[PDB]
């Protein structure tokens, strides 16, 4: 086939937050249809990052979303081509996440480009200053719209004294080829930060996504 | 491929004045445009600019809450909403497009589609 139950992907990332720009590569694998995957990242440009991790984290593949059969993969089918997918984070307290990335398929293997650009985080808020401590489980709310497909996450980030720290996400996914549009369904995605050196210039992560609907 | 033509372009102090910008070819949902303007010369600065999505719309200095960007697929047009336009913008506003959203979006040279030219006078 074309998305093989085993694929593998590399990523490449350019971005800056409050102005300091930075560059990431990375590879990955995982199960697609069995909603799993893994990833090393490693600071090439701008390192060590004087930010939190965990919001760069949700940028680096949901062509690995295990899918009941009754919902059409939209992201799967679009592939050889690939598709293009746009995100905003809104944080609770002003700050400010923006995305664009592009998917496609060469020689087997998937990849990644991604641009960010971060804006408006506090000085003494918790992302320039490292006080978080991962995402917590999340929802994400598929729906079609303007002949693409969006979702909207409540999205929750964990604090080191023991709070929380919230950020509305939305995020718009197109295929590069008109491919069959799925209904209105949810997705269960949790993302773990399973290993990092000192200065988190070597991070490794790992996601579970599952979708489900009535 | 794409192709632009501008419109609403008039004259007008601290008035509205909508200006368009129409597209042909690639689907617009697929089409990043912008908005630059000189006034005698002195520096094509930045506008504004939308994304492939609309959910990234990097403004620019002066226009910081004075303007406003808005596209619609429907229509395959984009509007740049111009209130409480000031003497100083008096310019010739231009309209560039974009395809795969632009990470830089005040570098013209990124913009490979231009259009013509429509002058405002406040």
């Amino acid at each position: 086939a074309i998305i093989k139950e085993f694929m593998r992907f590399k990523v490449h990332m350019e971005g800056s937050v409050n102005g300091h720009e930075f560059e990431i590569e990375g590879e990955g694998e995982g199960r697609p249809y069995e909603g799993t995957q893994t990833a090393k990242l490693k600071v090439t440009k701008g390192g060590p990052l004087p930010f939190a991790w965990d919001i760069l984290s949700p940028q680096f593949s949901k062509a690995y979303v295990k899918h009941p059969a009754d919902i059409p993969d939209y992201l799967k089918l679009s592939f050889p081509e690939g598709f293009k997918w746009e995100r905003v984070m809104n944080f609770e307290d002003g700050g400010v996440v923006t995305v664009t990335q592009d998917s496609s398929l060469q020689d087997g293997e998937f990849i990644y480009k991604v641009k960010l650009r971060g804006t408006n985080f506090p000085s003494d808020g918790p992302v320039m200053q490292k006080k978080t401590m991962g995402w917590e489980a999340s929802s994400e709310r598929m729906y079609p719209e303007d002949g693409a497909l969006k979702g909207e996450i409540k999205q929750r980030l964990k604090l080191k004294d023991g709070g929380h720290y919230d950020a509305e996400v939305k995020t718009t996914y197109k295929a590069k080829k008109p491919v069959q549009l799925p209904g209105a369904y949810n997705v269960n995605i949790k993302l773990d930060i399973t290993s990092h050196n000192e200065d988190y210039t070597i991070v490794e992560q790992y996601e579970r996504a599952e979708g489900r609907h009535s | 491929q794409v192709q632009l033509v501008q419109s609403g372009g008039g004259l007008v102090a601290g008035g509205s004045l909508r200006l368009s910008c129409a597209a042909s070819g690639r689907t617009f949902s697929d089409i990043a445009v912008g908005w630059f303007r000189q006034t005698p010369g002195k520096e094509r600065e930045f506008v504004a600019a939308i994304s492939w999505s609309g959910l990234i719309i990097n403004y620019g200095d002066s226009v910081e809450d004075r303007f406003t960007i808005s596209r619609d697929n429907a229509k395959s047009a984009v509007y740049l909403q111009m209130n409480s336009l000031k003497p100083e913008d008096t310019a010739v506003y231009y309209c560039a497009a974009r395809i795969g959203m632009n990470y830089y979006y005040a570098r013209e040279i990124e913009y490979p589609y231009w259009g013509q030219g429509t002058q405002v006078t406040v």
